[PDB]
């Protein structure tokens, strides 16, 4: 539970958070369900910080007849969307809520239909990235970035990849059937070991530049 | 005054919506506009002529 170990310095961020200041951009969205998904909805996630949503629809109006209140401009993301709506990502506006009866276990995972906090762009955010292949690679000032999407096919998807992992690829390498995240940069550099499906090693967290 | 062109009226607009809170999320704004309503003066005229044998 507390320090077994003691490293000669404090790691820069934990995924989710922002190390950078600097022009951001952020908006506000409700966590939906990938049940609710209405197609296949392949890839499945637990709604974790680091992870790149999409929009699924809006649930702007209230109500159940013709006169519906449009009480706020409120967004309805999915964790694997298509159609890219952010990074989700502050954990400390969000309540723990513990995990299977233990109400103070750690949880980095968002409860459907809650709301989260997903970053559009900003200068610098640590996100959890994964390899979109088996070997080793290497991740430099001049990378970019691509998260997993819901409908990613079984063949594509052989590692079993979570739903909004975000991978981090070279130019022109992009894993198959991956949608690329526009102007997303890797700025501090890494380096990921090999890995398999059955491993699948949680590559490190890393500064990131969006937009 | 019978010789004006136009009578306005001003009607104003405003508009925004709320939005969720989050601490590094987008400020939504309010806005408004104004509109500006005229209605014309119309002039009606009527005369008579009268003749000593009439």
């Amino acid at each position: 539970m507390f320090q077994k170990q003691v490293y000669r310095q404090y790691t820069p961020g934990f995924p989710g958070d922002l190390i950078e200041d600097g022009p951001k951009r952020a908006r506000p969205g409700r966590i939906m369900s990938l049940s609710a998904v209405n197609p296949a909805a392949t890839a499945t996630g637990p709604n974790r910080i680091s992870r790149a949503f999409g929009y699924a629809g809006d649930v702007s109006a209230l109500g159940e007849g013709q006169p519906k209140t449009i009480a706020a401009r409120a967004s309805e993301v999915v964790i694997g969307g298509a159609n890219f709506f952010g990074v989700l990502g502050h954990p400390k506006h969000y309540a723990l809520f513990g995990s299977a009866g233990d109400s103070l276990a750690p949880s980095y995972d968002l409860p459907d239909g809650a709301e989260g906090e997903f970053f559009d762009m900003a200068t610098g955010l640590v996100v959890e990235i994964f390899n979109g292949a088996a070997t080793a690679l290497d991740l430099d000032y001049g990378d970019l970035v691509a998260y997993v999407p819901n409908n990613l096919p079984t063949a594509d998807n052989a590692l079993g990849l979570p739903a909004g992992a975000l991978v981090g690829f070279k130019a022109g390498s992009m894993p198959t059937g991956l949608v690329q995240i526009p102007n997303a940069r890797i700025v501090n550099a890494i380096s990921l070991p090999a890995q398999s499906a059955g491993n699948l090693v949680a590559g490190v967290t890393i500064v990131q530049l969006t937009q | 005054s019978w010789e004006d062109q136009e009578i306005v009226q001003g009607i104003v607009e405003p508009a925004g919506t709320a939005v969720e809170y989050g601490d590094h999320t987008n400020i939504p704004l309010t806005s408004w506009n104004a509109n500006f309503e005229r209605r014309t003066i119309v002039r009606g005229e009527l005369g008579m002529m009268v003749g000593t044998l009439e």
